[PDB]
Protein backbone atom coordinates (compact mmCIF):
# COMPACT_ATOMS: atom_id res chain seq x y z
CA UNK A 1 0.00 0.00 0.00
CA UNK A 2 0.82 4.05 0.30
CA UNK A 3 0.99 6.56 2.42
CA UNK A 4 -0.28 9.35 2.83
CA UNK A 5 2.03 10.95 5.81
CA UNK A 6 5.48 10.08 5.37
CA UNK A 7 9.31 11.49 6.25
CA UNK A 8 12.69 11.32 5.11
CA UNK A 9 16.37 12.13 5.48
CA UNK A 10 17.47 13.33 1.13
CA UNK A 11 14.06 14.03 -0.17
CA UNK A 12 10.23 13.80 -0.36
CA UNK A 13 7.61 13.78 -3.07
CA UNK A 14 3.68 13.83 -2.71
CA UNK A 15 1.22 13.52 -5.38
CA UNK A 16 -2.53 12.88 -5.99
CA UNK A 17 -1.69 9.39 -7.35
CA UNK A 18 0.68 6.95 -6.00
CA UNK A 19 2.00 5.70 -9.41
CA UNK A 20 3.25 9.56 -10.03
CA UNK A 21 4.73 10.19 -6.44
CA UNK A 22 6.43 6.73 -7.17
CA UNK A 23 7.73 7.62 -10.48
CA UNK A 24 8.93 11.21 -8.98
CA UNK A 25 10.24 9.20 -6.20
CA UNK A 26 12.34 7.08 -8.23
CA UNK A 27 13.82 9.82 -10.46
CA UNK A 28 15.21 11.19 -7.01
CA UNK A 29 16.65 7.68 -5.73
CA UNK A 30 18.27 7.59 -8.98
CA UNK A 31 20.03 10.80 -8.37
CA UNK A 32 17.92 13.06 -10.14
CA UNK A 33 17.15 16.69 -8.59
CA UNK A 34 13.48 17.67 -7.36
CA UNK A 35 12.86 19.28 -10.84
CA UNK A 36 13.99 16.25 -12.92
CA UNK A 37 11.08 14.56 -10.55
CA UNK A 38 8.23 17.34 -10.81
CA UNK A 39 8.45 17.02 -14.76
CA UNK A 40 8.17 13.15 -14.16
CA UNK A 41 5.79 13.11 -11.72
CA UNK A 42 3.44 16.26 -15.07
CA UNK A 43 4.05 13.73 -17.04
CA UNK A 44 2.66 10.46 -15.19
CA UNK A 45 -0.02 12.42 -14.09
CA UNK A 46 -0.96 13.27 -17.53
CA UNK A 47 -1.06 9.52 -18.30
CA UNK A 48 -2.80 8.69 -14.74
CA UNK A 49 -5.46 11.43 -13.74
CA UNK A 50 -5.52 12.26 -17.02
CA UNK A 51 -9.13 14.75 -15.98
CA UNK A 52 -6.60 16.45 -13.99
CA UNK A 53 -4.18 18.02 -15.70
CA UNK A 54 -1.32 17.50 -18.96
CA UNK A 55 -0.10 18.54 -22.05
CA UNK A 56 -3.42 19.91 -23.56
CA UNK A 57 -3.29 22.71 -20.15
CA UNK A 58 -1.03 24.95 -18.44
CA UNK A 59 0.03 25.42 -14.58
CA UNK A 60 2.07 27.80 -12.26
CA UNK A 61 5.40 25.84 -10.58
CA UNK A 62 6.80 27.37 -8.39
CA UNK A 63 10.60 26.36 -8.11
CA UNK A 64 13.01 27.94 -5.17
CA UNK A 65 16.67 26.73 -6.19
CA UNK A 66 18.97 25.31 -3.97
CA UNK A 67 21.69 26.55 -5.75
CA UNK A 68 21.02 30.32 -6.37
CA UNK A 69 18.39 30.55 -3.61
CA UNK A 70 16.01 32.32 -6.22
CA UNK A 71 12.55 31.57 -6.45
CA UNK A 72 10.74 31.89 -9.44
CA UNK A 73 7.69 30.56 -11.08
CA UNK A 74 7.19 28.90 -14.45
CA UNK A 75 3.90 30.12 -15.93
CA UNK A 76 2.68 27.88 -18.64
CA UNK A 77 -0.56 29.28 -17.89
CA UNK A 78 -2.57 28.93 -21.54
CA UNK A 79 -3.19 31.44 -24.00
CA UNK A 80 -6.15 32.87 -26.03
CA UNK A 81 -5.67 32.16 -29.93
CA UNK A 82 -5.42 35.28 -32.06
CA UNK A 83 -8.63 34.99 -33.26
CA UNK A 84 -10.30 34.91 -29.78
CA UNK A 85 -12.75 38.31 -29.01
CA UNK A 86 -13.96 39.81 -25.85
CA UNK A 87 -17.56 38.39 -26.63
CA UNK A 88 -16.92 35.31 -27.81
CA UNK A 89 -18.29 34.08 -24.77
CA UNK A 90 -21.87 35.93 -25.65
CA UNK A 91 -25.04 34.41 -27.87
CA UNK A 92 -26.96 37.00 -30.65
CA UNK A 93 -28.73 38.64 -27.83
CA UNK A 94 -25.42 39.51 -25.69
CA UNK A 95 -25.88 37.47 -23.10
CA UNK A 96 -23.60 34.83 -21.45
CA UNK A 97 -23.81 30.90 -23.16
CA UNK A 98 -24.79 28.80 -20.13
CA UNK A 99 -21.69 27.89 -18.48
CA UNK A 100 -21.99 24.32 -18.78
CA UNK A 101 -22.29 24.90 -22.50
CA UNK A 102 -19.37 26.97 -22.47
CA UNK A 103 -17.03 23.97 -21.25
CA UNK A 104 -17.71 21.85 -23.77
CA UNK A 105 -17.18 24.41 -27.03
CA UNK A 106 -13.72 25.02 -29.16
CA UNK A 107 -13.87 28.54 -27.76
CA UNK A 108 -12.82 27.42 -24.66
CA UNK A 109 -9.37 25.83 -25.76
CA UNK A 110 -6.48 27.72 -25.36
CA UNK A 111 -3.40 27.43 -26.70
CA UNK A 112 -1.19 24.82 -24.33
CA UNK A 113 1.62 25.64 -22.07
CA UNK A 114 2.54 22.58 -19.85
CA UNK A 115 4.79 20.96 -22.03
CA UNK A 116 6.39 24.11 -23.03
CA UNK A 117 6.55 24.73 -19.38
CA UNK A 118 8.56 21.59 -18.29
CA UNK A 119 11.13 21.97 -21.35
CA UNK A 120 11.72 25.63 -19.74
CA UNK A 121 12.07 23.64 -16.29
CA UNK A 122 14.57 21.01 -17.87
CA UNK A 123 16.59 23.84 -19.68
CA UNK A 124 17.08 26.12 -16.00
CA UNK A 125 17.45 23.17 -13.44
CA UNK A 126 16.98 19.65 -15.06
CA UNK A 127 20.16 16.88 -14.53
CA UNK A 128 17.71 14.92 -16.64
CA UNK A 129 16.84 14.79 -20.63
CA UNK A 130 12.92 14.97 -21.71
CA UNK A 131 13.87 11.43 -22.78
CA UNK A 132 14.73 10.23 -19.47
CA UNK A 133 12.11 11.57 -18.16
CA UNK A 134 8.81 11.08 -20.45
CA UNK A 135 9.71 7.22 -20.45
CA UNK A 136 8.02 5.89 -17.42
CA UNK A 137 4.70 7.77 -18.78
CA UNK A 138 5.33 6.47 -22.31
CA UNK A 139 5.18 2.59 -20.91
CA UNK A 140 1.62 3.49 -18.33
CA UNK A 141 -0.03 4.72 -21.95
CA UNK A 142 1.31 2.11 -24.03
CA UNK A 143 0.72 -0.93 -21.33
CA UNK A 144 -2.16 0.56 -19.24
CA UNK A 145 -3.05 0.73 -15.59
CA UNK A 146 -5.75 0.10 -13.49
CA UNK A 147 -8.24 2.78 -12.99
CA UNK A 148 -8.47 4.35 -8.91
CA UNK A 149 -11.90 5.26 -7.28
CA UNK A 150 -11.50 9.02 -8.40
CA UNK A 151 -10.71 8.32 -11.63
CA UNK A 152 -13.57 6.10 -12.27
CA UNK A 153 -16.00 8.80 -10.74
CA UNK A 154 -15.18 11.21 -13.38
CA UNK A 155 -15.80 9.05 -16.67
CA UNK A 156 -19.44 8.09 -15.13
CA UNK A 157 -20.24 11.49 -13.85
CA UNK A 158 -18.54 13.13 -17.74
CA UNK A 159 -19.64 10.30 -20.07
CA UNK A 160 -22.35 12.56 -22.54
CA UNK A 161 -19.30 15.29 -22.83
CA UNK A 162 -16.70 12.17 -23.61
CA UNK A 163 -19.37 10.36 -25.92
CA UNK A 164 -19.40 13.42 -28.43
CA UNK A 165 -15.48 13.55 -29.31
CA UNK A 166 -12.62 10.90 -29.89
CA UNK A 167 -12.32 10.65 -26.20
CA UNK A 168 -14.83 8.40 -26.67
CA UNK A 169 -12.49 5.64 -27.93
CA UNK A 170 -10.23 6.01 -24.92
CA UNK A 171 -12.75 6.30 -21.77
CA UNK A 172 -15.74 4.53 -23.32
CA UNK A 173 -14.94 1.87 -25.19
CA UNK A 174 -17.94 -0.15 -26.70
CA UNK A 175 -19.94 2.67 -25.70
CA UNK A 176 -19.67 2.44 -21.88
CA UNK A 177 -17.67 3.46 -19.41
CA UNK A 178 -14.33 2.07 -17.61
CA UNK A 179 -14.96 0.97 -14.46
CA UNK A 180 -12.58 0.42 -11.30
CA UNK A 181 -10.35 -1.11 -11.62
CA UNK A 182 -10.43 -1.95 -15.22
CA UNK A 183 -7.14 -1.00 -17.30
CA UNK A 184 -6.59 2.40 -19.10
CA UNK A 185 -4.98 2.16 -22.29
CA UNK A 186 -3.73 5.24 -23.59
CA UNK A 187 -1.93 4.16 -27.17
CA UNK A 188 -2.63 7.56 -28.75
CA UNK A 189 -0.62 9.54 -25.80
CA UNK A 190 1.90 6.73 -25.74
CA UNK A 191 2.56 7.43 -29.65
CA UNK A 192 2.92 11.29 -28.72
CA UNK A 193 5.01 11.31 -25.89
CA UNK A 194 7.23 9.29 -28.22
CA UNK A 195 7.18 11.94 -30.82
CA UNK A 196 8.05 14.28 -27.90
CA UNK A 197 10.69 12.20 -27.07
CA UNK A 198 12.04 11.48 -30.66
CA UNK A 199 11.76 15.21 -31.91
CA UNK A 200 11.25 17.01 -28.94
CA UNK A 201 8.52 20.05 -28.26
CA UNK A 202 8.01 20.52 -31.78
CA UNK A 203 5.99 17.20 -31.66
CA UNK A 204 3.69 19.16 -30.15
CA UNK A 205 3.94 22.61 -31.30
CA UNK A 206 4.78 22.19 -34.69
CA UNK A 207 3.79 19.56 -37.41
CA UNK A 208 1.27 17.44 -38.13
CA UNK A 209 0.02 17.20 -34.12
CA UNK A 210 -0.10 20.95 -34.46
CA UNK A 211 -1.98 20.77 -37.39
CA UNK A 212 -4.32 18.43 -36.19
CA UNK A 213 -4.69 19.96 -33.11
CA UNK A 214 -5.82 23.64 -34.59
CA UNK A 215 -7.70 22.14 -37.36
CA UNK A 216 -9.78 19.75 -34.12
CA UNK A 217 -10.44 23.36 -32.28
CA UNK A 218 -11.65 24.59 -35.47
CA UNK A 219 -14.15 21.91 -35.91
CA UNK A 220 -15.30 22.49 -32.84
CA UNK A 221 -15.83 26.59 -33.25
CA UNK A 222 -12.73 28.08 -31.59
CA UNK A 223 -10.16 30.02 -33.64
CA UNK A 224 -7.08 28.73 -33.15
CA UNK A 225 -3.97 28.26 -35.36
CA UNK A 226 -0.89 26.63 -36.19
CA UNK A 227 0.83 30.09 -35.72
CA UNK A 228 -0.92 30.49 -31.99
CA UNK A 229 0.83 27.35 -31.51
CA UNK A 230 3.87 28.40 -32.81
CA UNK A 231 4.00 31.60 -31.19
CA UNK A 232 3.60 30.14 -27.35
CA UNK A 233 6.11 30.79 -24.63
CA UNK A 234 5.67 30.49 -21.27
CA UNK A 235 6.59 33.10 -18.64
CA UNK A 236 8.91 33.57 -15.77
CA UNK A 237 7.36 35.14 -12.87
CA UNK A 238 8.47 37.00 -9.94
CA UNK A 239 6.61 35.46 -7.06
CA UNK A 240 4.95 37.77 -4.64
CA UNK A 241 5.72 37.91 -1.15
CA UNK A 242 4.33 38.62 2.11
CA UNK A 243 5.22 38.39 5.58
CA UNK A 244 2.94 36.42 8.54
CA UNK A 245 3.55 34.79 11.95
CA UNK A 246 7.20 34.72 11.73
CA UNK A 247 7.32 33.12 7.88
CA UNK A 248 8.00 34.77 4.39
CA UNK A 249 5.66 33.58 1.70
CA UNK A 250 6.30 33.38 -2.14
CA UNK A 251 3.44 32.96 -3.56
CA UNK A 252 1.86 33.43 -7.20
CA UNK A 253 1.36 36.85 -8.95
CA UNK A 254 -1.43 37.82 -11.62
CA UNK A 255 -2.32 36.11 -14.15
CA UNK A 256 -3.20 33.95 -10.50
CA UNK A 257 -5.19 35.88 -8.10
CA UNK A 258 -4.37 33.04 -5.52
CA UNK A 259 -1.20 34.83 -4.38
CA UNK A 260 -2.78 38.35 -3.90
CA UNK A 261 -5.83 37.02 -2.50
CA UNK A 262 -4.06 34.69 -0.19
CA UNK A 263 -1.89 37.25 1.32
CA UNK A 264 -5.05 39.48 1.42
CA UNK A 265 -7.03 37.18 3.55
CA UNK A 266 -4.32 36.25 6.00
CA UNK A 267 -3.33 40.22 6.68
CA UNK A 268 -7.24 40.43 7.45
CA UNK A 269 -7.65 37.57 9.76
CA UNK A 270 -4.29 37.61 11.32
CA UNK A 271 -6.09 40.64 13.01
CA UNK A 272 -9.06 38.50 14.88
CA UNK A 273 -6.08 36.61 16.53
CA UNK A 274 -8.43 33.22 15.76
CA UNK A 275 -6.64 30.73 17.66
CA UNK A 276 -8.47 32.46 20.76
CA UNK A 277 -11.72 30.87 19.53
CA UNK A 278 -12.07 26.85 19.36
CA UNK A 279 -10.88 25.36 16.24
CA UNK A 280 -14.51 24.40 15.29
CA UNK A 281 -16.30 27.51 17.14
CA UNK A 282 -18.90 29.30 14.79
CA UNK A 283 -17.12 32.60 15.38
CA UNK A 284 -14.55 31.34 13.69
CA UNK A 285 -16.12 30.02 10.19
CA UNK A 286 -17.69 33.39 10.56
CA UNK A 287 -14.82 35.46 9.90
CA UNK A 288 -13.93 33.12 6.95
CA UNK A 289 -16.75 33.40 5.90
CA UNK A 290 -16.99 37.35 6.06
CA UNK A 291 -12.88 37.28 4.87
CA UNK A 292 -13.88 35.24 1.92
CA UNK A 293 -16.69 37.54 0.73
CA UNK A 294 -14.61 40.69 0.61
CA UNK A 295 -11.79 38.70 -0.66
CA UNK A 296 -13.12 36.92 -3.63
CA UNK A 297 -15.22 40.68 -4.37
CA UNK A 298 -11.96 42.57 -4.91
CA UNK A 299 -10.99 39.79 -6.77
CA UNK A 300 -13.81 39.82 -8.83
CA UNK A 301 -13.42 43.21 -9.57
CA UNK A 302 -9.33 44.14 -10.02
CA UNK A 303 -7.94 41.18 -10.84
CA UNK A 304 -6.40 39.87 -14.46
CA UNK A 305 -3.30 38.98 -16.92
CA UNK A 306 -1.05 42.00 -16.13
CA UNK A 307 0.24 41.84 -19.58
CA UNK A 308 -3.22 43.23 -20.06
CA UNK A 309 -4.43 45.34 -17.07
CA UNK A 310 -3.69 47.34 -14.55
CA UNK A 311 -4.14 45.35 -11.37
CA UNK A 312 -3.92 47.22 -8.24
CA UNK A 313 -1.92 45.32 -6.37
CA UNK A 314 -0.01 47.78 -3.95
CA UNK A 315 -3.62 49.18 -3.12
CA UNK A 316 -5.17 45.81 -2.41
CA UNK A 317 -2.54 44.95 0.32
CA UNK A 318 -1.56 48.37 1.63
CA UNK A 319 -2.27 47.79 5.23
CA UNK A 320 -4.29 50.55 5.58
CA UNK A 321 -6.62 49.15 3.14
CA UNK A 322 -6.12 45.79 5.21
CA UNK A 323 -7.36 48.05 7.95
CA UNK A 324 -10.61 48.98 6.15
CA UNK A 325 -11.63 45.73 5.14
CA UNK A 326 -11.08 44.06 8.48
CA UNK A 327 -13.08 46.85 9.75
CA UNK A 328 -16.33 46.17 7.61
CA UNK A 329 -16.33 42.60 9.64
CA UNK A 330 -18.50 41.51 12.96
CA UNK A 331 -18.97 38.41 14.83
CA UNK A 332 -22.51 39.26 15.62
CA UNK A 333 -23.97 40.47 11.69
CA UNK A 334 -23.05 39.61 8.18
CA UNK A 335 -22.03 42.00 5.28
CA UNK A 336 -25.36 40.68 2.98
CA UNK A 337 -24.01 43.39 0.27
CA UNK A 338 -20.14 42.66 0.67
CA UNK A 339 -18.52 44.52 -2.28
CA UNK A 340 -14.95 45.83 -3.71
CA UNK A 341 -13.22 47.84 -1.94
CA UNK A 342 -11.63 51.11 -3.31
CA UNK A 343 -7.59 49.72 -3.43
CA UNK A 344 -7.25 52.92 -6.19
CA UNK A 345 -6.80 55.37 -2.64
CA UNK A 346 -3.99 53.11 -1.45
CA UNK A 347 -1.62 53.74 -4.90
CA UNK A 348 -1.40 55.73 -7.50
CA UNK A 349 -2.91 55.36 -11.25
CA UNK A 350 -6.52 53.61 -12.03
CA UNK A 351 -8.39 51.16 -13.43
CA UNK A 352 -7.66 50.22 -17.49
CA UNK A 353 -11.34 48.19 -17.36
CA UNK A 354 -14.77 48.83 -15.86
CA UNK A 355 -16.21 47.47 -13.63
CA UNK A 356 -19.12 44.42 -14.63
CA UNK A 357 -20.69 42.13 -12.65
CA UNK A 358 -20.98 38.87 -14.06
CA UNK A 359 -23.84 35.81 -13.97
CA UNK A 360 -25.43 33.56 -11.95
CA UNK B 1 -6.40 20.78 -11.49
CA UNK B 2 -3.99 19.04 -9.26
CA UNK B 3 -1.10 20.31 -7.00
CA UNK B 4 1.86 18.28 -6.29
CA UNK B 5 5.50 19.21 -4.53
CA UNK B 6 8.91 17.64 -4.21
CA UNK B 7 11.94 18.23 -2.17
CA UNK B 8 15.32 17.19 -2.64
CA UNK B 9 18.79 16.81 -1.03
CA UNK B 10 20.35 19.74 -2.54
CA UNK B 11 17.56 22.17 -1.65
CA UNK B 12 15.49 22.61 -4.88
CA UNK B 13 12.28 23.13 -3.77
CA UNK B 14 8.66 22.61 -6.13
CA UNK B 15 5.42 23.32 -5.88
CA UNK B 16 3.12 22.88 -8.50
CA UNK B 17 -0.22 23.03 -9.25
CA UNK B 18 -1.54 22.08 -12.85
CA UNK B 19 -4.61 22.04 -15.01
CA UNK B 20 -7.08 21.44 -17.82
CA UNK B 21 -9.99 23.53 -16.07
CA UNK B 22 -12.90 21.18 -15.74
CA UNK B 23 -12.16 17.26 -15.54
CA UNK B 24 -11.15 16.17 -18.80
CA UNK B 25 -11.45 20.03 -20.08
CA UNK B 26 -13.69 20.52 -22.70
CA UNK B 27 -13.79 16.71 -23.32
CA UNK B 28 -12.16 17.00 -26.53
CA UNK B 29 -9.40 14.75 -27.19
CA UNK B 30 -6.91 15.60 -30.05
CA UNK B 31 -8.01 12.76 -32.90
CA UNK B 32 -5.04 9.64 -33.18
CA UNK B 33 -2.88 11.37 -30.55
CA UNK B 34 -4.99 10.85 -27.57
CA UNK B 35 -4.37 14.54 -25.86
CA UNK B 36 -7.06 15.98 -23.82
CA UNK B 37 -7.95 20.01 -24.70
CA UNK B 38 -8.23 22.56 -21.91
CA UNK B 39 -11.50 24.82 -21.56
CA UNK B 40 -9.27 27.31 -19.58
CA UNK B 41 -10.80 30.31 -21.45
CA UNK B 42 -13.91 29.79 -19.54
CA UNK B 43 -11.58 30.97 -16.62
CA UNK B 44 -12.75 34.55 -18.56
CA UNK B 45 -15.16 36.63 -17.64
CA UNK B 46 -18.17 35.77 -19.88
CA UNK B 47 -19.48 39.50 -20.02
CA UNK B 48 -16.13 41.63 -21.07
CA UNK B 49 -14.95 45.16 -19.72
CA UNK B 50 -13.40 44.02 -16.71
CA UNK B 51 -10.13 42.86 -15.67
CA UNK B 52 -10.60 39.70 -16.41
CA UNK B 53 -12.17 40.10 -20.16
CA UNK B 54 -11.26 37.67 -23.14
CA UNK B 55 -8.57 39.31 -25.31
CA UNK B 56 -6.65 37.13 -27.85
CA UNK B 57 -3.21 36.31 -26.77
CA UNK B 58 -4.30 37.23 -22.86
CA UNK B 59 -4.24 34.98 -19.91
CA UNK B 60 -7.57 33.77 -18.35
CA UNK B 61 -7.23 34.50 -14.67
CA UNK B 62 -6.53 31.24 -12.06
CA UNK B 63 -6.81 30.86 -9.03
CA UNK B 64 -3.51 27.99 -8.46
CA UNK B 65 -1.69 29.16 -5.61
CA UNK B 66 1.48 27.08 -5.19
CA UNK B 67 3.49 28.59 -2.32
CA UNK B 68 6.18 27.92 -0.41
CA UNK B 69 6.84 29.45 3.22
CA UNK B 70 10.40 30.44 4.71
CA UNK B 71 11.72 30.93 8.04
CA UNK B 72 15.41 32.18 8.84
CA UNK B 73 15.77 32.28 4.89
CA UNK B 74 15.17 29.01 4.15
CA UNK B 75 11.91 26.74 2.58
CA UNK B 76 10.19 25.25 5.60
CA UNK B 77 6.76 24.43 3.91
CA UNK B 78 5.24 23.86 0.62
CA UNK B 79 1.57 24.66 0.10
CA UNK B 80 -0.89 24.06 -3.21
CA UNK B 81 -4.46 22.85 -4.16
CA UNK B 82 -6.66 22.07 -6.80
CA UNK B 83 -10.31 23.03 -6.87
CA UNK B 84 -11.37 26.03 -8.97
CA UNK B 85 -12.22 29.29 -7.13
CA UNK B 86 -12.06 27.46 -3.67
CA UNK B 87 -7.98 27.10 -4.22
CA UNK B 88 -7.28 30.23 -2.50
CA UNK B 89 -9.53 29.03 0.46
CA UNK B 90 -7.83 25.68 0.76
CA UNK B 91 -4.27 27.06 0.89
CA UNK B 92 -5.43 29.37 3.47
CA UNK B 93 -7.03 26.92 5.89
CA UNK B 94 -3.93 24.79 5.85
CA UNK B 95 -1.98 27.50 6.73
CA UNK B 96 -3.84 28.73 8.99
CA UNK B 97 -4.48 25.30 10.78
CA UNK B 98 -0.67 24.91 10.54
CA UNK B 99 0.52 28.26 11.67
CA UNK B 100 -2.10 30.42 13.80
CA UNK B 101 -3.54 26.86 15.43
CA UNK B 102 -0.29 25.35 15.97
CA UNK B 103 -1.65 22.04 14.51
CA UNK B 104 0.44 19.29 13.38
CA UNK B 105 0.17 19.17 9.52
CA UNK B 106 -1.69 15.83 8.40
CA UNK B 107 -4.13 17.08 10.64
CA UNK B 108 -4.37 20.73 9.20
CA UNK B 109 -4.70 19.40 5.92
CA UNK B 110 -7.72 17.36 7.41
CA UNK B 111 -9.32 19.71 9.19
CA UNK B 112 -13.30 20.48 8.09
CA UNK B 113 -12.71 23.42 5.02
CA UNK B 114 -15.32 25.83 3.73
CA UNK B 115 -15.45 28.22 0.96
CA UNK B 116 -17.82 31.29 0.13
CA UNK B 117 -17.26 33.84 -2.73
CA UNK B 118 -20.70 35.46 -2.22
CA UNK B 119 -24.42 35.43 -0.50
CA UNK B 120 -25.49 32.96 -2.89
CA UNK B 121 -22.72 30.52 -2.90
CA UNK B 122 -20.96 28.04 0.15
CA UNK B 123 -19.48 24.44 0.61
CA UNK B 124 -18.08 22.81 3.81
CA UNK B 125 -16.63 19.32 4.67
CA UNK B 126 -18.09 16.69 6.71
CA UNK B 127 -16.69 17.48 10.59
CA UNK B 128 -18.17 21.40 10.41
CA UNK B 129 -20.61 21.05 13.67
CA UNK B 130 -24.57 21.10 12.31
CA UNK B 131 -25.13 23.62 15.08
CA UNK B 132 -22.28 25.95 13.78
CA UNK B 133 -24.28 25.46 10.64
CA UNK B 134 -27.13 26.39 12.26
CA UNK B 135 -26.08 29.27 13.90
CA UNK B 136 -24.30 30.80 11.02
CA UNK B 137 -27.28 30.52 8.44
CA UNK B 138 -29.08 32.14 11.19
CA UNK B 139 -27.30 35.36 10.82
CA UNK B 140 -28.06 34.93 6.61
CA UNK B 141 -25.32 32.62 5.65
CA UNK B 142 -26.60 30.18 3.16
CA UNK B 143 -24.48 26.60 3.55
CA UNK B 144 -26.75 24.07 2.29
CA UNK B 145 -27.65 20.82 3.36
CA UNK B 146 -25.19 18.46 2.40
CA UNK B 147 -21.19 18.39 2.79
CA UNK B 148 -18.99 18.17 -0.16
CA UNK B 149 -15.53 17.98 -0.26
CA UNK B 150 -12.98 21.00 -0.55
CA UNK B 151 -9.71 20.66 -2.30
CA UNK B 152 -6.57 18.60 -2.43
CA UNK B 153 -3.45 19.89 -0.35
CA UNK B 154 -0.41 17.96 -1.21
CA UNK B 155 2.16 19.42 1.60
CA UNK B 156 6.20 18.88 2.65
CA UNK B 157 7.80 20.87 5.01
CA UNK B 158 11.75 20.68 5.70
CA UNK B 159 13.56 20.67 9.39
CA UNK B 160 16.55 22.06 8.30
CA UNK B 161 18.47 21.78 11.98
CA UNK B 162 17.33 17.82 11.81
CA UNK B 163 17.51 17.57 8.13
CA UNK B 164 14.48 15.67 7.86
CA UNK B 165 11.37 16.11 5.26
CA UNK B 166 7.68 15.38 5.85
CA UNK B 167 5.19 15.03 3.26
CA UNK B 168 1.37 14.96 3.23
CA UNK B 169 -1.26 14.42 1.22
CA UNK B 170 -4.60 15.31 1.29
CA UNK B 171 -7.23 12.46 2.01
CA UNK B 172 -9.78 14.08 -0.41
CA UNK B 173 -7.97 12.22 -3.43
CA UNK B 174 -5.82 8.66 -3.07
CA UNK B 175 -2.34 10.66 -3.34
CA UNK B 176 0.88 9.69 -1.80
CA UNK B 177 3.71 10.97 0.26
CA UNK B 178 7.19 9.15 -0.10
CA UNK B 179 9.83 10.04 1.89
CA UNK B 180 13.59 9.19 0.19
CA UNK B 181 15.97 7.84 2.14
CA UNK B 182 18.96 7.12 0.19
CA UNK B 183 21.46 3.64 0.70
CA UNK B 184 24.57 5.77 -1.28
Amino acid sequence: EYKQVDVGKDGMVATAHPLASEIGADVLKKGGNAIDAAVAIQFALNVTEPMMSGIGGGGFMMVYDGKTKDTTIIDSRERAPAGATPDMFLDENGKAIPFSERVTKGTAVGVPGTLKGLEEALDKWGTRSMKQLITPSIKLAEKGFPIDSVLAEAISDYQEKLSRTAAKDVFLPNGEPLKEGDTLIQKDLAKTFKLIRSKGTDAFYKGKFAKTLSDTVQDFGGSMTEKDLENYDITIDEPIWGDYQGYQIATTPPPSSGGIFLLQMLKILDHFNLSQYDVRSWEKYQLLAETMHLSYADRASYAGDPEFVNVPLKGLLHPDYIKERQQLINLDQVNKKPKAGDPWKYQEGSANYKQVEQPK
Amino acid sequence: TTHFTVADRWGNVVSYTTTIEQLFGTGIMVPDYGVILNNELTDFDAIPGGANEVQPNKRPLSSMTPTILFKDDKPVLTVGSPGGATIISSVLQTILYHIEYGMELKAAVEEPRIYTNSMSSYRYEDGVPKDVLSKLNGMGHKFGTSPVDIGNVQSISIDHENGTFKGVADSSRNGAAIGINLKR
